[PDB]
């Protein structure tokens, strides 16, 4: 009954009972069952959709709400990746000069040929 | 021989009165018969070998020695030869599957299983279009009459999908032959490909004759009787449905449709790439959502059959050489997981509905190993014949086009998905509630899981046993100046 | 468990566990000071390369 | 500590607390072939072992390389960035 | 060891099927020669380059571009291709 | 001295160890595979290596201080 | 391992008992006597109390259960009838 996918086969039932959905993860486990695993009882009717709201199902978080979490996890990467940007630009500059190579970068010693020296060939 | 054959049978039949002794060992001559012949095959030759002709208007009861052939044609070469090899080493384990639990009238149901098997070995043998065709739909009747009085609750709507889906393919196909056969007024496969029609007529024959091979494979979007047809099957019909029936689409393919529209078939790669890439995904994430062992199992087979269609059209050595491999190595396992949850958990429990399984492993812990065992089969681990088909599909078809193969990649993880989903729940947990504790697996059930099991992984650790019958064959239907 | 809510005697641990802390946390540490003493200038950072 | 289990369910790992009485005998059996496996297959494995460098020599190498250098000059082969 | 002659699909008449069969399997083995050529250009690359080690650059140019050169080429392209077609017109 | 092309090869040096101070490079590899790679030996050769290195870096250096003073 | 006994559970919670301060006496503290009754605790304080119990024993009550247990010999027994604890 609560999610949009459980509504929309409600015309795909004739004469089997509309279930409203209660993930089995969130009922008590103190309370006594049947299946003490599984948190059912004999002869309880199953919602359509059963197969996404019993144990085996994916685990469901209830600390914060799913769009909360997205805004979360969304923020959490873009001011990482943002401030990381960012700082790119507020660099020092190196002092050394990159090293340098004998044999106009050791062309030939990287395959390199005469023709074909700025495919292979070092800073020379 | 043969009158003195029957007198044998018929004393068997009239002293123990179960037939099935004696099928079992008439399989078990076929197998080591055949055995003999691919002792005396030469591999060295692309050529059809032990050829004869039936029912020629000179001998129509014998073997045609005639300089007129118009009779039907049979002989086999080395790709033939792969399949026949599987046939007679899949036949006796269907007959010893159902060794138990057929009681009632049970010679007519072993009668029908064993007709089954021969029909698909001669099926195998045939060398013209008629002679395939004929046996190709001879099946259905008998597939129709065992599923009907053999079959579980929901038995008459499996054998009417069974006799219905499978006619309505094979018609457009039999559109194809008449076709063929008029334009051509030759029928055989040796020399075929000598024949080049023009392309507007080879994409007119093309379309029925690949009609009938998405009807047969199944392919996405006509798939939907298999799994119907599959969980409602006695369990050698589904056996004999996984193992060896879909393959015959695959050999219909390599022996049918390459060799005589080759530019036809360039034409249409793309299209069929489209049908198997939505067969892949669309078929692998449907099974998510089942409810029913048997139908999770079924639907396995579809997907597997998808990545050995990219395979098979590959244009690629490799990739033909993976479909075939692929082929052989579905028909061992596929078998074996039939067998598990249709005849070991079925026969105990009568249920096949997943809600009730939980647990098996504290009772029956050698039944558990062999569902890990084979459920990491099924998905495509390495040293698996199915690991190579699939690896080498894949290559294929990533060649033929990078894009659709690339994508076709993400079928390791679906495949994945939807069986270690199953084996997860099936293996842990506690015992379940609703089930009283059975025996674990008995030895017959576990000689022949071994035999699968073992097949499966001789072919796995060196693919390259199969060569020495292929190696012509992954060259024969190739296309490129 | 002889006292309830009250003070706790000191714990009996085995000889060999006392002198197997004994020697690891003395080979540590000894083992720090000799690397210490060994790489100060470097570990430190000291005679800059660049020219003065 | 321990619990009952079904004493019917036989398992190749043994199930609960497997600790056959006759284990040392057993276990004597199984370290034998351990041994005659492990020396079987060092053994048999040893003529495919090899080392990696010093195989070929310098004649070998250098010879190949002149004849595949034969080879791209009979066709028109031209070297890679070389245009 | 069997040589059988080889046999051209430019000669025969493709209603002798003796000579038609011979030119598919001239065509086939001829393929796989070529694929042992390219497999011994590779075999003599992986030795060149373990034992050339940080020089293989220099001492494997030749091969390590003959291997790349001729892999599109020397592998199996099947005979319906060329039986099919006929390249003059 | 820089080392010849055919010595270079000959040794077997790595390409982004082949400097203008490789060849201190031959001898202290040499050491380091009579003993076993131990950080107690080699000590001379790695320091002649070390320093051969800090007067390569040492004229890089001045190298960006003169590129620098351009701008 | 460990295992506890029956009269090692009574003994805990009568030290325990006895340490709380909101008690009228302790001599008075008895294996049936009533919290509410003879101990006077208040309704907030028999809940600090079976606070102090789960955090003695290692267990979890819940909500339900907490509320039924009115005398020391009705702690005993749930005490004893967990067998985590
Ligand atoms: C109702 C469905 C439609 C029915 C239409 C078709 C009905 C066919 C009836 C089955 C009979 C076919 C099998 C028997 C024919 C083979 C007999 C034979 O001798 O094969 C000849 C072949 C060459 O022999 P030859 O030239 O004489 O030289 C011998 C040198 N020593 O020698 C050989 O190379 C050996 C060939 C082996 C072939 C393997 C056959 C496997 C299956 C055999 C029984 C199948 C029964 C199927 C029953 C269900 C109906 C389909
Ligand atoms: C729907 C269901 C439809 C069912 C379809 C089944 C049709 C089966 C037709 C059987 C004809 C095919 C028989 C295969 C031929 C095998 C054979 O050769 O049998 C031996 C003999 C002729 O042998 P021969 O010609 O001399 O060649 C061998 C030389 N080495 O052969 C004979 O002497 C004839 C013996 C066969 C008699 C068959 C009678 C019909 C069945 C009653
Ligand atoms: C390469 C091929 C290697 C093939 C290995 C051959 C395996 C032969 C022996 C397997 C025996 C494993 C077994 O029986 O485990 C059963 C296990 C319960 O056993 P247990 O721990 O004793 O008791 C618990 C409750 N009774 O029940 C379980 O928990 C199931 C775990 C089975 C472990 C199987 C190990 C093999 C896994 C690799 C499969 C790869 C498939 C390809």
């Amino acid at each position: 009954i609560r999610a949009s996918f459980d509504k929309a086969e409600e015309p795909m039932l004739g004469d089997y009972p509309d279930i409203d959905p209660f993930p089995a993860q969130l009922k008590n486990p103190y309370k006594k069952y049947d299946d003490q695993q599984d948190r059912r009882n004999l002869e309880e009717p199953l919602s359509v959709n059963d197969d996404l709201y019993d144990m085996w199902s994916p685990d469901r978080f209830t600390h914060f709400k799913n769009q909360d979490a997205l805004k979360y996890f969304i923020g959490f990467l873009t001011i990482f990746f943002g401030a990381s940007y960012v700082a790119t630009y507020f660099v020092p500059e190196k002092a050394a000069i990159p090293r340098e190579f004998p044999y106009e970068g050791l062309w030939k010693e990287s395959g390199g040929t005469e023709k074909s020296k700025a495919f292979f060939g070092q800073r020379s | 021989i043969l009158l003195s054959s029957l007198y044998l049978f018929n004393r068997i039949l009239a002293w123990q009165g179960n037939v099935k002794h004696f099928y079992l060992f008439a399989s078990n001559l076929l197998l080591l018969f055949i055995v003999v012949l691919y002792i005396n095959f030469n591999t060295f030759s692309n050529s059809f070998q032990f050829n004869f002709e039936l029912f020629n208007s000179l001998n129509p009861f014998g073997l045609s020695n005639s300089d007129i052939s118009n009779g039907l044609l049979f002989g086999i070469d080395g790709l033939s030869l792969t399949f026949i090899l599987l046939t007679v080493l899949l036949i006796p384990l269907t007959l010893l599957g159902n060794w138990y639990n057929i009681n009632f009238n049970s010679n007519l149901y072993y009668t029908l299983v064993l007709a089954i098997g021969l029909v698909i070995l001669l099926n195998f043998w045939a060398l013209d279009y008629i002679s395939f065709y004929i046996l190709f739909e001879a099946t259905l009747p008998l597939l129709f009459i065992l599923i009907h009085i053999y079959g579980s609750s929901d038995s008459e709507r499996a054998s009417f999908y069974v006799l219905m889906f499978t006619l309505s393919g094979s018609l457009f196909m039999l559109l194809s032959i008449v076709v063929i056969s008029i334009v051509l007024n030759t029928t055989n496969f040796i020399n075929h490909n000598l024949f080049v029609l023009s392309l507007d007529l080879q994409t007119i024959i093309w379309l029925g004759l690949f009609i009938a091979i998405m009807v047969k494979t199944p392919l996405f979007p006509i798939h939907v009787w298999l799994p119907v047809v599959h969980s409602e099957s006695p369990l050698a019909g589904s056996m004999i449905l996984a193992g060896l029936i879909l393959k015959l689409a695959l050999y219909a393919i390599l022996r049918l449709l390459l060799p005589l529209l080759c530019e036809a078939q360039i034409l249409y790669t793309p299209m069929i790439y489209i049908i198997s890439l939505l067969t892949i995904i669309l078929t692998s994430l449907a099974t998510l959502r089942q409810i029913d062992l048997k139908v999770i199992i079924a639907y396995s087979s579809i997907s597997h059959m998808g990545i050995a269609i990219l395979g098979v059209c590959s244009n690629t050595s490799l990739g033909i050489y993976g479909s075939i491999v692929l082929g052989v190595a579905h028909g061992f396992v596929s078998p074996a997981l039939f067998l598990i949850v249709g005849g070991i958990l079925y026969d105990r429990y009568h249920i096949r509905i997943v809600n009730y399984y939980k647990g098996l492993t504290t009772y029956m812990p050698q039944l558990a190993t062999y569902i890990i065992i084979l459920s990491f089969a099924n998905i495509g681990t390495p040293l698996t014949g199915n690991f190579t088909g699939e690896f080498l599909s894949l290559q294929g078809g990533f060649i033929r086009n990078p894009i659709i193969g690339g994508i076709s990649c993400i079928s390791v993880l679906l495949a994945a998905i939807y069986q270690l989903k199953l084996t997860n729940k099936l293996t842990g947990g506690i015992s379940s509630i609703y089930m009283h504790r059975t025996n674990d697996v008995t030895i017959r059930e576990k000689f022949i899981m071994n035999i699968l099991i073992i097949s499966t992984l001789i072919i796995g650790i060196c693919p390259q046993i199969m060569y020495n019958l292929l190696y012509w064959t992954v060259n024969n239907y190739i296309y490129i100046i | 468990n002889y006292k309830w809510n009250g003070p706790l005697p000191r714990p009996h641990v085995s000889a060999g566990h006392r002198i197997a802390t004994k020697f690891l946390g003395a080979t540590m540490f000894f083992w720090m000071f000799l690397r210490i003493k060994e790489e100060y200038p470097a570990m430190l950072g000291l005679h800059n390369f660049y020219p003065p | 500590g321990r619990y009952p289990f079904p004493k019917d369910v036989i398992s190749m790992t043994g199930g609960w607390w497997a600790n056959p009485s006759n284990w040392k005998l057993n276990g004597l059996f199984a370290t034998g072939i351990a041994v005659g496996l492990a020396l079987w297959v060092s053994t048999a494995t040893l003529p495919y072992t090899r080392r990696r460098e010093g195989i070929t020599s310098e004649s070998d190498i250098s010879k190949w390389n002149a004849a595949a250098g034969v080879w791209r000059e009979r066709h028109g082969k031209i070297s890679t960035g070389e245009a | 060891h069997q040589r059988p002659e080889l046999v051209s699909f430019d000669d025969i008449n493709y209603n002798d099927h003796k000579k038609v069969r011979e030119a598919q399997e001239s065509y086939t083995r001829e393929q796989f020669i070529r694929l042992e050529a390219l497999k011994t250009v590779r075999k003599a690359l992986e030795k060149c380059y373990e034992e050339s080690g940080p020089n293989h650059f220099e001492d494997c140019k030749n091969l390590a571009e003959q291997y790349l050169d001729m892999l599109p080429t020397h592998r199996l392209q099947g005979y319906l291709g060329y039986q099919r077609n006929d390249p003059s017109k | 001295p820089l080392l010849s092309q055919e010595d270079m090869k000959k040794h077997k040096i790595l390409l982004a160890y082949r400097d203008r101070c490789a060849a201190l490079l031959v001898p202290l590899n040499e050491c380091r595979k009579k003993n076993y790679y131990m950080p107690w030996a080699c000590g001379h050769e790695r320091h002649e290596y070390e320093m051969c290195e800090v007067a390569d870096f040492q004229r890089r250096v001045k190298a960006m201080d003169k590129l620098k003073a351009e701008k | 391992a460990h295992v506890l006994t029956k009269d090692m559970i009574q003994e805990r919670i009568v030290a325990l008992l006895e340490s709380f301060d909101k008690v009228n006496d302790a001599k008075n503290i008895t294996a049936t006597a009533n919290l509410t009754s003879d101990l006077g605790l208040d309704s907030l304080d028999v809940v600090e109390v079976v606070m102090a119990i789960e955090e003695e024993f290692g267990l979890e009550i819940p909500d339900h259960d907490a509320d039924e247990i009115k005398t020391v010999q009705q702690a005993i027994d749930y005490v004893s009838a967990q067998p985590a604890a």
